[PDB]
């Protein structure tokens, strides 16, 4: 029976209306949950609250609980997780094991009890649930790596920056006390905390420079600083960017099928040449030639395959018209060469 | 690797066809054609490519050398081979059809003969069930 | 007589002269009535204000009425809106609605009416008047549509940041009064808005970490948040960027007409199809093979449309040559047949 | 759906021109000029290539299959055809001229008989005005 | 004498090294002008000054005047610019116009004289001499006229956001009075001042939010008002960096003559096709037919000329394909129809 | 033997797991050194903390010096720094120069000495050396001068932008005072300032505009200089994703070898060439012909060796459609002669 | 305009070598050997490409017609003829050496007649200097 | 240079082959013939393109002067060749093999004569170790 397998496209990886809807459902509910901790952290809605949480907390995990089961029963739809090693892999995954953490916390926070400190901390933890199959992450890290050369320049950099820049506000306002009677840039602690706040471009206030020497040097160190800590977010975007029309222009799915057939079948001649009394050898030194030869055919076949996952380029057109080009001339030779024969 | 080393220098002997020792795409197509396959001149030009370390349309000794050297079953290699067998397999899962495996093979890409697909099939299928486990497959080549 | 036509012309999509003027002042004349309204809303000038507004709201929203009569009246220059069901439908669009919501509303409040509360509202409201046909948000909303994908992780990766940041701060500074003699983060609430505040980097500095460590962990949260939050500004404006570089090199418009024409006519075929004594039959197995054909050519012709409609592409190129190469192999192989036949 | 698979296995035989049950370009081409519209090479080819789900210039029957299944009328399928329609109509409405638009079957693309053309016209104008609502027309196929 | 011409290269469109240093020096005399109208400004330094700036502010004045009458006299260079009208015609540009205010200016400021209101203004001015030939502005311009269509959205909507931010928070903090003991939104226009700040991200915090709601409106409609606030800058980075790449895969110069040559060409036949007894009449219905035809050529002279200006792109690629198979078609043609010819 | 390159790699360029691992410890080392400066810097870990950077820094020192000293030896591995010149040549690079700086500086400080102020600065400049190969620095530098036009523009319009909002602030703001009773826009230099910080997007709110003219202008000469001043950012992230993009298509360095192989031989033959009994004229006006071939062979080859450098791009394409199709036609032109001849 | 019109039909008529009215390449390049220049037929087609509206390898009348429409003297086309002249115009004015430009007018492009070119020269060069004022010669053009 | 202008305008009347003073590719090959190098058009008209100033297949006097004018070791050539030999320089160091250099001389790109390639060595290394100083041997270039 599908069953098992439905489960777990409904559970993990579902693109179904009714999956994706529950999906909502639960991250709304995780939300309020949210919300009612946040209220309860202030004082004024605090013994109201409690009760509430209490009851509705104890049922929540409950159901995680039950979904956590659930879906380690799925696993064995997938072949990779089958028995109990492969559900133990399963479980070893990163979202599954955060899940796992907070139910068993959950429980021995209620085990525990209606007031709870690290309850607060587990409802954080918990809006992690719903990025499931690291769709969201995966993509932004791969972005990273992509573009890993430069943004740790770009951080690197401007660290340096930073730190230069708060050097010398605090040579420049170390004696100067301000106006409501107390030194900003007491310690270099403090002009460092300024020097960041000032290049993350939030501007608190708390503290600005006082001396004139010091105002100017923060207007030279400020806007290449502030350029600097904006790149990431912007070389990011652009990447990110870059990547969506690479998708928009991707190869047909229906391409990429005979390539890696034919890949599966030079794997499987590879495989069958170490054998010496078997099948595949049919059509010393002529059994050598031919190892070679399908070691040689499995080469060009991974290329293929590659070529076939990568999406459409400049490269792949050359490549396709010097293939187009040889073939022609072939042609053309053999053309001339009846033409010769003849006469 | 001596030993291994002389024996892919008498390989290459009995391959290059001459005296120069520097296959062109002649040579192997030679060398094709004793066997019987008859294949294109631009399957013969992809074949030296892949293996070119100088990339000019002949095989040195040494790129000949580096090409035996990069062994099957490295990692990276095998995850190609996966995402080829995941291209083909329906519901998601580490399971395929063996009838269909049998028929791909059969059509497909770089046709496998009969009895060839038959081997094939017993190799893969231990349990007498055709929904067939292509990572362990992989795992064991 | 084609009045009406250019009555709709003139009115919504316009490319005229004069109608862009009459847009132009409209727009200037909407941005008065604001102003007035702003001035109104402040204690100083509301006695003089209020008379005026009297006398030229009312005008405004007949001006508006009227327009709207005329815009309904030449919808009958669309196929689309013909009839009263098709007006119906026409004013079904969101634009219209609107418009016709911020009509009602004036009369209505003229009608309570001389103080009006929901009067300035409207105000605001018309400002949306001027974008016409959409052509302002349509593209926008296009773009999110392309980069969702990415937009929606970086949304939510940074999200979870604000709140794991918001709750380390609060953990931080709960304990901590400031200077002026009051508790900064009493409340999780406050927290929350405070790295709000520091992620969009706004930095009012009504709340800033008194700790140490406080310190710590926004200097350590801040930047990288910093970063996703400014993601999607950055991320649009690429896909902004690249889309007017596709646009830059867009196809012709006359190569799109054959392709559009031949579509045309094959639907036309397989309409016929299904006709069994039309005159599409000219020139049963027979008829059976001849409809798969017609179905075959529809389908090509639909395929040859959709790549019109797009601009240029290495694909295509690719596939350009791919027709070439095919056709002069033929020529070539013809040729060699001829050659054999002579000997 | 029995009866309409069997009729499709039945067109397809008569199609095939072979035992083997895998439709190639050659097989087509012969099968137009059976008919007499004697097509191009490349033309072919295309036809082919907008069928094939495998995508190695072979007609699969389930290829076949999936290509009598995705039907006309389908939302997406109108669009295209409106933007067509909409790319030969001036005056940015619902409404083109009859004449011209026979003029245009008659000349451009894939030319469109004179009878073919009147039965079109007679199809789309139930009305006397040559101002032809196409979005009307598009509707009705 | 080419002493003119040299003087003009000097002056505007300089490329060479003394050139650039004497532009270097010009502008860092205007910036210590500058300085010194900043310092004078201050009171505690304005005695002192004072005479300083009188001693040289008129030998500056005198200096700028001698180089606007050099580079008038230069413009005979230039074929654009000949004789009096010429000369008017290259004074009535922008940069030159400016240069005649300041300096005009200037001489009435010393002839109402030592303080002066407009000479700080007029000192101000004088940064914009250093962009000589418009070079800067220029580029800039033609980028946004690039993404014009996408940046005026993004302006719009933002903008619309904005205000509709600035109601909302009018409605939520109007009775709301301060800590301090005074109404932070007692106006609308104080609001939207506070939204143009919060959007803009400068977050001075002289005015924030008190009530709770208030809060929460603004935690919703900043972070998506902020993102397009910060669009443009990114949108228009991107154009930037996209016109580089463009640059950087740009066409040889040599390309492009012989286009413009036949172009040219082109044209002169077109312009003799018009005499009847001239000399490009050689080699009545004959007569119309060539003026067809050289009209015909000239449209694809014109095209041909496009094209060479143009970097390198796909279509061009295509064309030149399509270019090659056609005449290859023709020759294998050529050559079947000699086979045949033969037998 | 090996052993000194061996040791030159593990210091300067390497790609070693060891030395990889060596260098991380090295940084950590620094950052700790750094953290205990700025603990000693504040009042309140004086005392402890003297005595302990006494007993470390010596160390520390002693390290680099020892590190520099083995750089020095293993300078012999590169050619380009052979003997004592090689080596001081090698000294000059700037890396190295800093290094030494620092070591000499510290041992001064030693010297003088436990309090120490240019230590401090020491210890900012060290973070410096983990960089090394210039690897950081020399991408970011390289991008900057791809992207200069625009940035420089953008840098002098913003520049111009701010000094015309700051003077206008002044002339708004000059009489009026604030509520804290102290005039915020007393000198033009605070009101440059201002406008410097809200350019930025700093925000400190220690100037804000009082006048509502002063605020209006503010509100409008904000939003554009804004987008100005952030383009930076964008701009060069762009260029970098771009470069990112452009790394990802680059060629395989084994087709670069055949034509640096070939301009190699052709250099080799060009000097030959010059010399008149060599073994290279083997193979008057003859020997001048040859000359110019082989002159022309290098040009062509130099050429060829550029392209292999390059990144794949259209140009090549076309450049190799070009190639392939000359010869093609070459080849049909025989076989016509053939043809003829044969007749 | 009818006149005109009227002209123009004459002209298409004359041109069209059949009374299908539908300028093929084939037509034109008979009416260019009637002249006897003798094209090359990718050079027929370039000029048809610019000319037709539809796109479809033929000159329909009302193509021709639209062609004609477009007059020269307008200022787009002024600049594109501008930039030409800069293109070979040394020292970034508007002067050019006579002789240097009868020599581009010789060599360079479509070449053009000694005859021609002399005629040309006489037109610009008004004066007896050389130095030729290119941007004159256009805005009389 | 007068005298310099006078050889290369002599050197030129030698290569045209005719009183046109415009060389084609034809001529350039004839001329390669009569040296007996025997080369491909396609070669020969790389050579012609590098040369080529105004880019339209013939090389002008102005054209020819022009190359002739570009010095060899000026700073900007040498670091092509630099990084040329970095590219065949394991180790990266300035240093190679002499024997390894001597082997891509004879083989790889346009090949180089024995007798050539061991005065190459000559000249390079001074000393007996076959490690060669690249750098150097650029530098004296
Ligand atoms: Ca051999
Ligand atoms: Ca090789
Ligand atoms: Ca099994
Ligand atoms: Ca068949
Ligand atoms: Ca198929
Ligand atoms: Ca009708
Ligand atoms: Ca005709
Ligand atoms: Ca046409
Ligand atoms: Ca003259
Ligand atoms: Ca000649
Ligand atoms: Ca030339
Ligand atoms: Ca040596």
């Amino acid at each position: 029976t599908n069953i098992q397998g439905r489960v777990y496209n409904f559970l993990e990886r579902p693109t179904g209306w009714k999956c994706f809807v529950y999906h909502f459902t639960v991250f709304l509910i995780v939300l309020i949950c949210l919300i009612f901790s946040v209220l309860s952290t202030i004082q004024q809605y605090n013994n109201l609250a409690t009760e509430t949480l209490f009851w509705m907390e104890i049922v929540l995990v409950v159901f995680f609980g039950a979904e956590y089961v659930v879906r380690l029963w799925s696993a064995g739809c997938r072949s990779k997780y089958v028995g109990v090693w492969g559900r133990l892999r399963f479980a070893r995954k990163p979202i599954s094991v955060i899940d796992l953490i907070v139910v068993v916390a959950s429980v021995i926070v209620l085990c525990v009890g209606s007031a709870i400190r690290g309850i607060r901390f587990l409802q954080i933890l918990r809006m992690l649930h719903v990025d499931r199959q690291g769709g969201t992450w995966r993509l932004l890290g791969s972005v990273v790596f992509i573009h890993r050369q430069e943004l740790i320049t770009t951080l690197y950099i401007g660290f340096l920056g930073l730190i230069f820049s708060s050097y010398f506000v605090y040579l420049a306002e170390k004696d100067a006390i301000d106006s409501s009677g107390e030194y900003q840039f007491g310690s270099y602690a403090d002009a460092l905390w300024w020097g960041v706040v000032t290049v993350t471009t939030i501007g608190y206030g708390d503290k600005v420079p006082q001396t004139w020497i010091g105002k100017t040097i923060a207007s030279c160190f400020s806007v290449f600083a502030i350029s600097f800590f904006a790149l990431p977010a912007g070389i990011l975007g652009s990447g990110f960017a870059l990547k969506v029309q690479q998708k928009q222009r991707q190869k047909h799915f229906n391409r990429q099928i005979p390539a890696a057939a034919s890949l599966i079948q030079t794997a499987w001649r590879c495989y069958a040449a170490e054998n010496p009394d078997s099948a595949t050898w049919k059509i010393e030194h002529h059994r050598a030639a031919i190892k070679v030869i399908r070691r040689m055919q499995y080469f060009v076949a991974k290329k293929k395959f590659q070529q076939a996952r990568k999406p459409y380029d400049v490269r792949d057109v050359i490549e396709q018209y010097s293939q187009g080009h040889l073939n022609l001339m072939v042609r053309i030779k053999e053309l001339q060469r009846r033409l010769d024969q003849s006469l | 690797t001596e030993e291994q080393i002389a024996e892919f220098k008498e390989a290459f002997s009995l391959f290059d066809k001459d005296g120069d020792g520097t296959i062109t795409t002649k040579e192997l197509g030679t060398v094709m054609r004793s066997l019987g396959q008859n294949p294109t001149e631009a399957e013969l030009q992809d074949m030296i490519n892949e293996v070119d370390a100088d990339g000019n349309g002949t095989i040195d000794f040494p790129e000949f050398l580096t090409m035996m050297a990069r062994k099957m079953k490295d990692t990276d290699s095998e995850e190609e081979i996966r995402e080829a067998f995941r291209v083909f397999d329906k519901d998601g899962n580490g399971y395929i059809s063996a009838a269909e495996l049998r028929h791909v093979m059969t059509n497909l890409g770089e046709k496998l003969t009969d009895e060839e697909v038959d081997e094939m099939i017993r190799e893969a299928d231990i349990d007498g069930d055709g929904q067939v486990n292509y990572e362990e497959f992989v795992q064991m080549m």
